[PDB]
RNA sequence: AAACUGCGAAUGGCUCAUUAAAUCAGUUAUGGUUCCUUUGGUCGCUCGACUUGGAUAACUGUGGUAAUUCUAGAGCUAAUACAUGCCGACGGGCGCUGACCCCCUUCGCGGGGGGGAUGCGUGCAUUUAUCAGUGGUGACUCUAGAUAACCUCGGGCCGAUCGCACGCCCGGCGGCGACGACCCAUUCGAACGUCUGCCCUAUCAACUUUCGAUGGUAGUCGCCGUGCCUACCAUGGUGACCACGGGUGACGGGGAAUCAGGGUUCGAUUCCGGAGAGGGAGCCUGAGAAACGGCUACCACAUCCAAGGAAGGCAGCAGGCGCGCAAAU
């Protein structure tokens, strides 16, 4: 390869893009943006598979540049725009908004939210920088460079930004006893409380997260998103509240639903 | 003992020609020494603090950083200057015949003159660096003596 | 077609390696600058990323430093006297990094009388004729004379630097690569540098 | 003032060859006798030299000084202006207009 | 329509010739560097024109060669093409030089403390030299700060660009966009390195070594580290735990067949990475190419011709010949 790739095969797509095999050779390669290729979700994939508003690749384009869809308060006219974690998407005419949260399994889930919760967005700070004339800077996980932050924002905190002004309203400090969830790996979408944080000099610093029912698991430092201060979550959690039901309880719940439905 | 070759040897962090009030005695002619903590729980020795050798590839007094892997080995030969060769003996497993084989892969690491109490057979540990030569990639962090040598 | 690969040559064990792919474009090399002296010529070449590197072919002046009291002035290149790498590169007037040259002593001298108000150079038998510095000495107040007196209470330097100042040339070193940025910066040689490189010149020229 | 020309085999002459024959040379963007198909695309062509001799097909001449004997082939009617200037400063320069 | 400008052609597709620690696989690092586009920030921080210049297209007219996606002289004309460039912000701030002025026990002298006109430099991007130690790492010669300068004529930025909807307040003054731009992070990556793992062969037992082999010093070049390459030094480095040399009907892996348990054979072949476009060699443009549906010379082979010259590389899709036991519109 003499340059960057511009195509992407269907079976080379990530599994959480949640496609089929016998439809086409290629898959939608997203345009470059705030999020990585294997951690985002194209707008065409959502509008054509999840919401079922469109069936072909031209109907998605018509809806997309018809100026009907707004992305974090800004209208976007790219059908392969990368949408990732807590990307607030809004439809102005039928009055629906969706928040992208990983569910109990390894995928995205549709989650309708009220507009009052659609005005803000929780996002994770990545690194702290100092500008030219002594301006402190923040680099956010969706590449939002924010000037003049609060002095108590550290490396692995979570800030809440209003989508109309771009400023910080409130923040959550990285500490034990806070509600957390994991973004990537074998664990995905489980909601838990940070207990331990093991420090290894020169490598990945693993942590330990306990679920609300008695389960525990260990993830890396980069696989951390802090969502709450204590037990109350700052956003509306999806169905099941991220408990990671095992296969026996899942089978029992499906059998109970089948017996009750008839 | 120093300044052997056709160019001056210096540490490009400090200034060695500060103008004092007098330029006589009682406060001069003790040059500062540049050193840093390499991290990873390792402690810098006194020979890198009060020494007079000049290097550019020393992990303590130099321009090289320590990151990546931490290995170990046994010193085999000290023939070429300012760098040594160590031997790593490891066991390889075969799935068919459920029995091991020992293998050795000797490779060259860098020895600063800070560790000059080194004989053949001493156990050393090394840390990964940027390529300092064609085949040299590692810097010795500490030295451990072998059995015997009580003198 | 000059390459910079690490597969034209033998391995660590001494056995030859067989090349499998030809010369690439990131693997590139260019001929040497051979930065001479004379009227200034500088060429630009486009490199990877679309950036430009200034190839200094000839140059006249340089921005050197004199660190005993931290002054920097633009100074003309006079002559190269020593190179630690090649003994042919002094016979051809070439400029490299960490090279040993002579530069003119006029602007540092003017800074020395204009700051410390002591005569520098001006050998005995010929005094200050064009009558400019004692004009600056006069029409001052008592506070300003007290400030100069407290400043020139300590006005001593090395005797070898003084002898270079009567000689009119200061032995200088280059700390910049002229084939990459296009300029010839650096600092003047002082202290043990002067005695070491003067020993080297007197050993080579003997 | 003689300028340009075509060879008997049909090769136009490049200005500055300083040869009475045919020399092959490389041509690039911004040179005569070459219209590039790709950007930066250089191809070697064969041109006629500058010095005129008997082995030529045509020759292009211009008129620099008008005499008194008008030729019906050359000076018969004055053509009208196909299209004039477009920029505002060119109109103000041609009509010698002021600021107001 | 045409044509100038800008962007893409470096993606995709086909093949397995080379290649046996080389490629590749898992695991690390760039604290050792470039990055088109998108996303976010910066874009009156610098103290010094109510819009400038001439050239070319397309077009018109006139020609040569047997011949090409071949082209010269003549007459106009545009830019988000090529260039040259101002006003405002902008009245005073920050540092050196400072004529000088004012207050006092100390009589003045000597000392202590405040105003300072004038003159020079000012920020970001590059380079050198010195000093101190807002924020961070396991760890900087890290970022930020200060001083003195530099700032390439083939030259860093600080908008001489375009459209829609209408306008309030006495000619000034406004809303949403499109394009372009130094720097910074991000996205797509690429590239160089760390640890481990490849088929057979001793009728290959020693190999490399001023034609760099091993390391040190200082440089050149390269986007960066590094014998990558120069000048000088010491004789180093690998090897019976199989180096080296040869062969391969060898691209590597995810995988396929058979299979009680262990294994044996294959993997040219749809997804990943690598290599090439007859085979070596060199290069323009471009962010990214040693590109071949880009260019330049060599040999093998080969097309047209008025014999002067001109034009090419189906291991792309169909198709044809040869080769064949063997493979389609």
């Amino acid at each position: 390869a003499r340059g960057p790739k511009k195509h992407l095969k269907r079976v080379a797509a990530p599994k959480h893009w949640m496609l089929d095999k016998l439809t086409g050779v290629f898959a939608p390669r997203p345009s470059t943006g705030p999020h990585k290729l294997r951690e985002c979700l194209p707008l065409i994939i959502f509008l054509r598979n999840k919401l079922k508003y469109a069936l072909t690749g031209d109907e998605v384009k018509k809806i997309c540049m018809q100026r009907f869809i707004k992305i974090d308060g800004k209208v976007r006219a790219d059908i392969t725009y990368p949408a990732g974690f807590m990307d607030v998407i809004s439809i102005d005419k039928t009055g629906e908004n969706f928040r992208l949260i990983y569910d109990t399994k390894g995928r995205f889930a549709v989650h309708r939210i009220t507009p009052e919760e659609a005005k803000y967005k929780l996002c994770k700070v990545r690194k702290i920088f100092v500008g030219t004339k002594g301006i402190p800077h923040l680099v956010t996980h969706d590449a939002r460079t924010i000037r003049y932050p609060d002095p108590l924002i550290k490396m692995n905190d979570t800030i809440q930004i209003d989508l109309e002004t771009g400023k910080i309203t409130d923040f959550i400090k990285f500490d034990t006893g806070n509600l957390c969830m994991v973004t990537g790996g074998a664990n995905l979408g489980r909601i838990g409380v940070i207990t331990n944080r093991e420090r290894h000099p020169g490598s990945f610093d693993v942590v330990h997260v306990k679920d609300a029912n008695g389960n525990s698991f260990a993830t890396r430092l980069s696989n951390i998103f802090v969502i709450g201060k204590g037990n109350k979550p700052w956003i509306s959690l999806p169905r099941g509240k991220g408990i990671r039901l095992t296969i026996a309880e899942e089978r029992d719940k499906r059998l109970a639903a089948k017996q009750s439905s008839g | 003992d120093i300044q052997t070759e056709r160019a001056y040897q210096k540490q490009p962090t400090i200034f060695q020609n500060k103008k004092r009030v007098l330029l006589g005695e009682t406060g001069k002619e003790k040059l500062p020494r540049y050193y840093k903590n390499i991290g990873l729980g390792f402690k810098t020795p006194k020979e890198a603090i009060e020494g007079t050798y000049i290097d550019k590839k020393c992990p303590f007094t130099g321009n090289v950083s320590i990151r990546g892997r931490i290995l170990s080995g046994v010193v085999t030969k000290m023939k070429m200057q300012r760098t040594i060769v160590i031997r790593r003996d490891y066991l390889h497993y075969i799935r068919k015949y459920n029995r091991f084989e020992k293998r050795h892969k000797n490779m060259s690491v860098h020895l600063s003159p800070c560790f000059r109490d080194v004989q053949i057979g001493d156990i050393v540990t090394v840390g990964e660096c940027r390529p300092l030569s064609k085949t040299v990639r590692f810097n010795v962090l500490k030295v451990t003596k072998a059995a015997g040598t009580k003198k | 077609g000059i390459s910079r690969d690490n597969w034209h040559k033998r391995r660590k064990t001494g056995g030859k390696r067989k090349p499998y792919h030809k010369k690439r474009k990131y693997e590139l090399g260019r001929p040497a600058a051979n930065t001479k002296i004379g009227p200034r010529r500088i060429h630009t070449v486009r490199v990877r990323g679309g950036n430009k590197k200034y190839r200094a072919l000839r140059l006249d002046v340089g921005n050197f430093s004199w660190g005993s009291e931290c002054c920097t002035r633009k100074t003309r290149i006079i002559d190269v006297v020593y190179n630690a790498s090649n003994n042919e590169l002094v016979r051809t007037k070439t400029l490299v990094k960490n090279c040993i040259v002579l530069i003119d002593s006029t602007p540092y001298r003017q800074w020395y009388e204009s700051h410390y108000a002591l005569p520098l150079g001006r050998k005995k038998g010929a005094k200050l004729t064009p009558e400019e510095e004692e004009i600056l000495n006069k029409k001052r107040s008592k506070k300003i004379q007290k400030k100069y007196d407290e400043r020139k209470k300590n006005a001593k330097i090395s005797s070898l630097l003084e002898e270079q100042f009567q000689q009119g040339k200061l032995l200088a070193c280059i700390a910049s690569r002229p084939g990459q940025c296009g300029r010839a910066d650096g600092y003047v040689l002082e202290g043990k540098e002067l005695e070491f490189y003067l020993r080297k010149i007197k050993a080579r020229k003997g | 003032r003689i300028s340009g020309g075509n060879d008997k085999q049909g090769f136009p002459m490049k200005q500055g060859v300083l040869t009475h024959g045919r020399v092959r040379l490389l041509l690039s963007k911004g040179h005569s006798c070459y219209r590039p198909r790709r950007t930066g695309e250089r191809k070697r062509k064969s041109v006629r030299g500058c010095i005129v001799d008997a082995n030529l097909s045509v020759l292009n001449l211009v008129i620099v000084k008008k005499g008194e004997k008008d030729i019906p082939g050359l000076t018969d009617t004055t053509v009208p202006r196909r299209l004039g200037p477009k920029r505002a400063s060119r109109i103000r320069k041609l009509f010698n207009l002021s600021k107001e």
